[PDB]
DNA sequence: AGGCACTGGC
DNA sequence: CAGTGCCT
């Protein structure tokens, strides 16, 4: 149920979406990023029909996250009708992507 | 004899003040110190120790207390003040010979840190001498609660510099001691402290008059510097800049920027077992953050981190066309697969290997050559204009690059050239080698008097290597390859000895084989490698067995694991030789070395004995010495035809001085810059 | 082979 | 300091 992103499908899946759109910067590489990886697929499963989580992997798809002055992995931005709402940093745990989620959704 | 150093306010290069001196005379056994105001008396003790046909030792005094005291004497005094060489000794310069195995700092000019091996003491003492004195006078000053400036410890004269004076005419004079007490260049029977210096210079080993006639001179060329069109330079920076700017450009276009972890301070660990990953990017774990502010009494937190929640700190990256790891790591993702590392892990990306890459995306192929340009033009960028010591930043308010030359720099007699490296020039033959290479010469100098633009004469031992290789071999074939070399063709000759095909894969392997060079190079230009490499330097030996026999003899004169770790030079010095298998190159260098270096002394001196006047208010200008060959600025045609057929007689002088087995000849050519000078 | 020196990266 | 390239 997630959106895997590319630099070229990110302007139209994310900004141009109707909908809150959880998208999260990742790489292989990143002992973080595998940590919240498992939490975002059940948040995937939990929150359908209110939000959408898509993935940004940022070594296939570079263009991006240097636009959003990215500075950490697993950056996790939640957008509303094309901008940025809120932007958390870090592998949360799946009680506090909730928050996160149900504070800002 | 005497000893003697001097302190004065600054380089040879802008000096005015003469702070003072210092002088021990051995036929007194005492020390005197001259003040700022002594100077006049100094020198009449320098003159009074000339007219008796005495000598004078400085350590450096060659390149800076001579000339500098001539300056000196000029400004201060309107005296007219010209030690003769002749009655001039410089410890430098016989530490350089004597200790050849040895590094120095060359003056304070080099860290000490980074010179290879170890260093003689008394010479280490005196070139550290400045940084020690400045170091004082600091502790001095911050210690009256007084700033410290750039350099002022040598505006002013004072007791603490005239000290450090005093001591460096000890030190210098122990350092002379130690080097006169070396019996294979200075006779045992000789008090070399108590004689004349007719008598110095012709009982001592050949060597050491060289040594010093050779400092003299080359003191005398970095002076003179070499005529440099900054406006060109320039121009061509402005040139290379803009091509390095497109290239950069396209470059990026291929190769997009990326990401790397960065700034991570703790470990990662496997959040089940806690076990360290290592091979994982570091991390960090914020301290501070929730998804709410602190409540009091909760609004939300703007902040992005979340204590306990870690993330990978990254950078982002763009592609430097100057990285070998960039290259490196964009190429591999192109399916490039490394088939040679370094003894550190990394895959080697030089200009070969780039040359042998094969990967299927058509552009990044193509980019593959941009890369290549891109790391020349900045290698011409980094010599021409930004690099520590560009060109541009060393030219002088005369319009002359004046660059560094240490005489003896080389284990084998030949002389280093630096700051900057004039030695290293691009030739004609290699990019932009065409602008460099005219951006330095005679034609950019106008006559003091008449504002007309001299003229250069280039002048090069013709193979000098192959006929010094000639003359050790003609004690086992009787001048058979002199003979060849001076008649017949001793290059279509090599390619019959070594089965090779063309004239000119042996005109290439013999050059090989003198400066040294693996297998690998040597069988590269038979299509295979090291492989018929091996096969073919051998059939070459075999072919011509005097070779062999030289090689031989040299075996068995250092090893019996040696039996003498030095061969001796052509004027007797000791040539120290780091390894077995490299013997027969440092004989072949030296002897090319020794005879350049004769060669050049006299050739000056037979201009000098003409009339000629040596210097750009005279007739004739030494504007480099790049091992065998010289480029010398005149100030007419008729005097470059002069100085070119001087040097010619010159280089038949040393021939027959060393009574040498082959022929040795020179070749010169008149123009306005190098690039057409050779 | 003998040297000097530039740039990248820690 | 590692990896390279410029000169003879
Ligand atoms: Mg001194």
């Amino acid at each position: 149920k997630i959106i895997h992103l590319t630099d070229d499908s990110f302007d139209t899946d994310v900004l141009k979406a109707d909908g809150a759109i959880l998208v999260d910067f990742w790489a292989e590489w990143c002992g973080p990023c595998k940590m919240i990886a498992p939490i975002l697929d059940e948040i995937a499963d939990e929150y359908q029909g209110k939000l959408t989580v898509a993935k940004l992997n940022i070594d296939q798809n570079p263009g991006t996250a240097p636009k959003y002055g990215i500075r950490g992995i697993p950056t996790l931005l939640l957008f509303k009708n094309g901008e940025v709402a809120a932007t958390k940093v870090g592998a949360l745990s799946k009680g506090q992507l909730k928050e996160f989620l149900d504070a800002n959704l | 004899m005497i000893v003697s150093d001097i302190e004065a306010n600054a380089l040879l290069e802008s000096v005015t003040k003469f702070h003072c001196g210092v002088i021990y005379d051995y036929s007194t056994a005492e020390y005197v110190s001259y003040r700022p105001s002594d100077f006049g008396a100094y020198l009449d003790a320098l003159e009074a120790e000339v007219a008796r046909g005495g000598l004078i030792v400085f350590h450096n005094g060659h390149k800076y207390d001579v000339p500098a005291l001539t300056k000196l004497a000029k400004l201060q005094l309107n005296r007219e003040f010209h030690l003769p060489r002749e009655n001039c000794i410089d410890t430098l310069v016989l530490s350089r010979l004597i200790h050849s195995n040895l590094k120095d700092t060359d003056m304070g000019l080099l860290r000490s840190g980074k010179l290879p091996g170890a260093l003689e003491a008394w010479g280490y003492r005196l070139g550290e001498m400045k940084g020690e004195y400045k170091d004082d006078f600091k502790r001095m000053l911050e210690e009256q609660g007084e700033e410290y400036v750039d350099g002022m410890e040598w505006w002013n004269f004072n007791e603490e510099m005239m000290d450090y004076n005093v001591q460096d005419v000890v030190v210098t004079k122990a350092l002379l001691e130690k080097l006169l007490s070396d019996k294979h260049y200075f006779p045992p029977e000789i008090d070399f402290t108590d004689v004349g210096y007719t008598t110095f210079w012709s009982e001592s080993l050949e060597a050491v008059d060289i040594e010093h006639r050779a400092a003299w001179l080359l003191a005398k060329q970095e002076r003179n510097g070499f005529p440099f069109d900054t406006k060109a330079i320039e121009e061509l920076y402005v040139e290379l800049a803009a091509r390095r700017s497109e290239l950069l450009r396209k470059l990026t276009e291929t190769f997009g920027s990326w990401y790397q972890p960065k700034g991570g301070t703790e470990m990662f660990c496997h959040p089940r077992t806690g076990k360290p990953l290592p091979k994982y990017p570091r991390i960090k774990t914020p301290k501070v953050g929730g998804i709410f502010k602190k409540p009091k009494n909760c609004e939300l937190d703007t902040r992005e981190y979340v204590a306990g929640a870690p993330y990978t700190p990254v950078e982002h990256v763009v592609f430097n066309p100057s990285s070998r790891d960039h290259i490196q790591k964009k190429l591999q993702e192109a399916g490039w697969v490394p088939t040679k590392y370094t003894d550190k892990g990394a895959p080697v990306v030089d200009d070969e290997v780039l040359e042998g890459v094969r990967v299927d995306d058509p552009e990044k192929q193509a980019a593959i050559d941009l890369i290549k340009e891109y790391l020349m033009i900045q290698k011409r960028i980094g010599q021409s204009a930004e690099g520590d010591k560009a060109w541009l930043r060393y030219v002088a308010e005369d319009g002359k690059i004046h660059g560094s030359v240490n005489p003896n720099g080389a284990v084998t007699g030949r002389a280093t050239h630096a700051f900057p490296n004039l030695a290293q020039i691009p030739g004609v033959r290699s990019p932009y080698g065409e602008q460099c290479r005219a951006a330095f010469g005679a034609e950019h100098h106008l006559d003091g008097i008449t504002g007309k633009p001299w003229v250069q004469a280039g002048i090069d031992a013709s193979g000098l290597e192959l006929r010094c290789l000639a003359h050790f071999m003609a004690r086992f074939d009787n001048g058979e390859y002199a003979h060849e070399i001076l008649n017949g063709d001793i290059h279509t000759k090599n390619q019959i000895a070594a089965e090779l095909p063309t004239r000119d894969n042996a005109k290439t392997f013999i050059y090989g084989f003198l400066y040294g060079a693996g297998d690998e190079k040597i069988g590269q230009i038979v299509g295979a490698g090291k492989e018929r490499g091996k096969e073919l330097k051998k059939k070459f030996l075999e072919n011509t067995p005097a070779i062999a026999a030289l090689r031989e003899s040299i075996q068995q004169t250092l090893v019996e694991k040696w039996k003498r770790r030095w061969i001796k030079g052509l004027d007797g010095r000791k040539v120290h030789v780091r390894s077995p298998h490299a013997a027969l190159n440092t004989l072949l260098q030296s002897a090319g070395a020794l005879i350049c270096k004769l060669w050049i002394i006299k050739t000056e001196e037979m201009l000098v004995e003409k009339g000629l006047k040596h210097g750009w208010d005279g007739d004739f200008a030494y504007m480099a010495w790049v091992h065998d060959e010289i480029q010398v600025g005149c100030r007419t045609e008729e005097i470059a035809q002069v100085v070119i057929e001087t040097a010619q007689e010159a280089m038949r002088w040393v021939g027959d001085h060393w009574n040498f087995r082959c022929l040795l000849d020179t070749e010169g050519k008149m123009g306005p810059n190098w690039a057409i000078c050779h």
